[PDB]
């Protein structure tokens, strides 16, 4: 992985995020339900 | 710019190089291995496992008679049975050993040729094996063949006999296809005695003949085999 | 004081013995075991009915006669019918088995005959009519009955030319793959155990066999003089280290 | 290194190695020593070129196909005008390389694949056209082209290669197999059904490969013949079987021709023969 | 390395992980090990190649 | 200059390929990244989030 | 032997396995059997 | 470094070192110090280029051939329309790589062949095609090709090159003998046999390489020449012998010709003349 | 994809460069060397051997 | 000198042996003659 040229655009791909947090996504809500808890207490 | 100087062949597709190469599917992760038993690493492994040789190639067409090799009642000093040792051709031809060996040009080391008996349990026999190097004929008697590498087999508890055919030879490889000067000479069999069958039985007798290497065998120069074709 | 020729084998409440064998064959060297959770895909605990289904099956009764050509079984189709076994493959998704095959033949130190018994993994037929036809459900389901190789060919069916093994492929290398013989002069059964050999870790038990078992007539039958001109064949099978997975209805299958 | 043959004498014995019973299925690894007086020799050899890796990691033709570059005016079907072409992924078309595989049962490993196009102009031509060729790779699932010119060439999500005929295209794919191996044989069905199919006809959806020509028609027509090269790589193989003996008849299922000349060579003359 | 489910048996508790509110606007990450009884098992699997590095990366 | 041998398959486009190459604007500096609330990084990330199922597709 | 690309499927043949075990194929039997001691006991 | 004459000055002594007996067979070390008055000067020389490795380290062409392109219709024989051609392995057929060779008894090497084509159009033609050809290895016992499109071509394990007619095919060959070296000269034959062939045509069965052109026809027809070039690396060569004479006359024999011309100079005039 | 010039004489073939080439036969495994008497080394070796000369080449 | 490929025989010219004993062929006699001393004593 020798980098020919000068620009950081002439790089090839990055390479695996590994971060992968769905949450954002899954749970949105303000506050934290716990799985086996009453969704609704 | 790195100055370079393309040399000739460049360009070229030779089915045999091993070089590497760009992945259509980056990223793309396999399945997972799961253990299998059974694996094989290298065809040496496997050519030592003998199989049946049709030695009684003598029918109109292909048939379980092919493989058993008739053994007479009261005859004395005769003949069982001879073939010569182009093992990539003949009997051996279509054999397990015959088949991978026809997938390289060159092969060295010991054969190892066993006999089953399965006549009567009450019944008796003594024969005789015997490999003649190249340099000579097949032998055409018992004495003549008695000559050379052999072995005395006693019909018994244990059922099979094991011949090994020894490397033996001046050159250190032969050819797999068959060739004059790399020939690996001829395997007889005779009668040490004569077969000899109990009361009320008359049925016809048979052995079973088996073709394997010996961890002695090495086989060179990959090729294509004769064995099949389309369109 | 101890012998290859005699045994004892115990799985579950049946016991085979037999003081003419001739040692035994564990395929490629191993032993059957349990699906490891390294190994494993699907999520569903397993059930290991064991002793229930772990036990031997005697199928009926082959007659080896002077023209006999062979005969060909399936597993696990072999077993579909046979008490709890049979049940539970219908009734789940998923399965794996090992066996121990046990085939038995006796006659007298005066009769001459032998039986090469061989287990050949995934025993792709091929159909008599060659071309591209193909092999229908039926045909390669016999149960317990198994393939007649002797018997005439008939329309979706697999060829029987004990020859090319019925599948293009020479009789006399069937030796590669796990085998024993049975020469009634030296033996009287042959007994090989059989792993799991399968390229996923769990299986449909209905779909799928995973071997056949074969046994076939090398050097032809002779009896005596004026005996007569036959020799019973037993099969006797046990399944060894079954799991099932996906328990559901019941399966209905092709007739 | 390694010893060929230990040096052995004379023998007399109850030790009997050569008196064996196969029908226990057993091969008892018998030595030229163990009923020959030998002498000490070497190996000299290791048996690499016998290695697995060895025997399926070279290059093997496994399809021809063909496409061609004319004007597509009036024609409805292009894929039959062969203005574009198909190619169902399998290995079993052509005998040689298949055969090898089936020496084996199962099968796991990486490809490396060699595309070679050659151009043909039959017919009256001035000149010889620069083509350039357009391999797609169609999984199962993906939409399959209908003209030479569909959306679908776009090829945003497919893999494909543009190479110039005459020329060579090369990549690889790793082990794309659903299990942990490939099948070459398999005793079964879809589902339990009466008449589906059987064999590993029913394992083998990889999918088509689409091959075209990006360039629009010249005054002639121009032939490209387009053959595919396999090369195994990181080989494993499992459950060694009986070579295969017959002719084959039909891809990927084990039936062979009816009224097929025997296999196995007749003596020209005795069983005694040499 | 991951496990992909965890070995799970019986269950008989007032934590009813299956039970939830979709009103919420959330999608509880509930598993198989939560409904029937599991084995364990292991991902073998990272998914890469579902990365937006990779899905645009073409 | 060092001696070199171009290999088959020199010369194509493969669409998967992932290759470095020469930047058409160097020197270029892009604009800064501010802060974007719900970053996506794994497809695998959103088909964890449910939707609604058109089962009665009957119309 | 330098990786110029990412991926595993992208490098070179293996190089020879030296495992060679014929044993499995050549001796599966339950119980060993020794050479020159009698097949069947 | 080493020195090429030391100083050797007048001499008068019973130690005659020019005076030996040639028919003890061997050749006395004898130096011009030995017997003039010498300086010392210098060698300033390795003699690497006279060594085995140089002398047969650089590539000779070995062989000429020609294939061709055309319509293959109605051609019964393709072998001999030259649809493809055949080249039975040997290094004796031209002549000045030949002599060299044999200027050794046995003779062990790596081989690196350079294969060169070359296209041609004889007759009528609207444009020079762009051929790729194929050249085989077909080791003996591999079945050989019948028409240019055998399944034979597939080459699953036969090892094969595809390069462009025009261009240059290069590779190498580990020493393949079967001995420990390869024999330049062999004073036997095949078996004990009264009519059987004598020489190394006897040894030197090292299959065929065959020869052809994978695009299909165009309208001309178009002759390709093949030329292949040897060159030996890691040599090693035992017993030297006299050079070769006479012309050959046919490959892998030492015959020569009846009635040839003298190889010895005569002289213009005395055993006198300078 | 590390950026390079092909200087002049690319593609030539010069009998006598030496250069590395693929092997057409992977893994092969040549023969054993044996003894063999009489190795020559360099040609200066042998032209020290004196043969004869057909100096009355007047036949 | 870095060898790319995995066989030995895609490696070049071996380079000069730098042995170079004629006496072998020169001097293949079995009692030892000194230059100057008689040939045949
Ligand atoms: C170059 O053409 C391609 C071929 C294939 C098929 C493949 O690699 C394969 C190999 C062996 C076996 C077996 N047995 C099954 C499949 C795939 N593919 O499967 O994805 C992609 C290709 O272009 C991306
Ligand atoms: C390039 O063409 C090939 C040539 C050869 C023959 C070879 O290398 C040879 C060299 C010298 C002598 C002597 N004396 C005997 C044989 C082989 N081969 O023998 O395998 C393969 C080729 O293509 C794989």
């Amino acid at each position: 992985v020798i980098n020919y040229y000068k620009d950081a655009a002439s790089t090839s791909s990055a390479g695996q995020s590994l971060s992968m947090d769905p949450s954002k996504f899954t749970e949105p809500v303000k506050d934290l339900m716990l799985k086996g808890a009453p969704a609704l207490n | 710019g790195l100055p370079t100087t393309t040399l000739p062949g460049s360009g070229q597709f030779l089915t045999t190089d091993d070089r590497q190469s760009p992945s259509a599917l980056p990223n793309y992760e396999p399945t997972p291995r799961i253990h299998i038993p059974g694996k094989v690493h290298n065809l040496l492994e496997i050519i030592q496992v003998d199989t049946l040789i049709p030695m009684n190639n003598t029918h109109t067409k292909d048939e379980v008679n092919s493989y058993l090799i008739p053994l007479n009642a009261n005859r004395q000093n005769e003949q069982v049975f001879g073939t010569n040792l182009f093992i990539g051709d003949g009997v051996f031809k279509t054999t397990l050993l015959g088949e991978i060996v026809q997938y390289y040009t060159h092969w060295s080391g010991s054969l190892r040729f066993s006999l089953m008996y399965t006549g009567p349990a009450l019944s008796s026999a003594k024969l005789i094996l015997a490999y003649t190097p190249p340099g000579a004929r097949g032998p055409q008697d018992r004495r003549e063949a008695m000559l050379g590498t052999h072995v005395v087999w006693d019909i018994g508890l244990q059922s099979t006999i094991v011949m090994t055919i020894p490397w033996t030879s001046g050159v250190q490889f032969r050819y797999t296809d068959p060739d004059t000067y790399t020939s690996a000479g001829f395997l007889s069999c005779w009668y040490q005695t004569s077969l000899i069958l109990p009361p009320e039985t008359t049925g016809q007798v048979y052995l079973l003949s088996f073709i394997s290497a010996c961890p002695d065998f090495k086989l060179r120069l990959m090729k294509d085999t004769q064995t099949i074709s389309q369109t | 004081g101890y012998s290859d020729r005699v045994q004892q084998i115990t799985l579950g409440n049946s016991t085979i013995t037999t003081q003419e064998a001739a040692n035994a064959v564990v395929c490629y060297a191993e032993w059957p075991e349990y699906l490891p959770d390294v190994d494993a895909s699907d999520v569903n605990k397993t059930s290991k009915p064991d002793t229930s289904v772990c036990r031997f099956y005697t199928l009926d009764s082959k007659t080896w006669t002077t023209g006999s050509k062979g005969w060909c079984w399936k597993l696990p189709d072999a077993l579909k019918d046979m008490g709890v076994f049979g049940q539970n493959m219908f009734f789940h998704s998923l399965g794996r088995s090992g066996y121990t095959v046990h085939v038995q033949c006796n006659a007298t130190k005066f009769h001459s005959g032998c039986l090469l018994v061989v287990v050949i993994p995934e025993h792709q037929l091929a159909s008599h009519e060659g071309g591209n036809v193909s092999v229908k459900y039926t045909f390669t389901h016999p149960g317990e009955r198994g393939i007649d190789l002797s018997s005439a060919n008939e329309v979706g069916g697999p060829v029987k030319d004990v020859i090319y093994n019925m599948n293009g492929t020479l009789l006399g290398n069937l030796l590669i793959f796990p085998h024993q013989f049975i020469n009634l002069r030296t033996n009287n059964t042959a007994t090989i155990v059989i792993p799991y050999i399968n390229s996923v870790p769990i299986d449909s038990m209905t779909r799928h066999n995973n071997v056949s078992l074969m046994v076939i007539p090398i050097a032809p039958l002779t009896v005596p003089t004026g005996a007569t001109p036959s020799l019973p064949i037993t099969v006797t099978i046990a399944p060894m280290c079954t799991e099932f997975s996906g328990i559901r209805s019941k399966s209905i299958v092709p007739q | 290194q390694t010893v060929a043959s230990i040096s052995s004498g004379p023998k007399h014995t109850q030790k009997v190695p050569i008196l064996t019973a196969n029908e226990t299925g057993a091969t008892m690894p018998v030595l030229p020593s163990d009923s020959i007086e030998t002498r000490t020799t070497y190996m000299h050899f290791n048996g690499s070129e016998t290695d697995v890796e060895c025997f399926l990691g070279r290059a093997a033709c496994v399809h021809v196909t063909e496409i061609q570059n004319k004007d597509a005016t009036g024609i409805d079907n292009h894929r039959e005008a062969k203005l574009f072409n198909d190619w169902k992924i399998n290995l079993s078309s052509l005998v040689q390389l298949r055969k090898k595989l089936e020496l084996f049962t199962y099968v796991r490993f990486d490809s490396e694949y060699t595309i070679l196009a050659t151009a043909s102009q039959p017919d009256s031509a001035n000149y010889s056209s620069n083509l350039v060729v357009q391999a797609m790779y169609v999984p199962p699932g993906a939409p399959n082209p209908k003209e030479w010119d569909d959306y679908t060439w776009q090829s945003a999500s497919n893999p494909s290669v543009f190479f110039k005929v005459g020329d060579t295209s090369r990549f690889s794919v790793p082990y794309v197999g659903l299990a942990s191996a490939y099948n070459c044989f398999y005793d079964g069905y879809s589902h339990d059904d009466a008449e589906t199919q059987y064999g590993i006809t029913v394992l083998n959806h990889m999918g088509s490969m689409a091959f075209r020509i990006v360039n629009e028609h010249d005054e002639h027509k121009t032939l490209v013949k387009i053959r595919v090269y396999h090369r195994a790589k990181h080989v494993e193989a499992w459950i060694p079987r009986a070579p295969r003996a017959l002719p084959y008849t039909s891809i990927g299922r084990t039936n062979y021709p009816k009224n097929t000349e025997p296999v196995i060579k007749k003596r020209k003359g005795d069983i005694k023969s040499y």
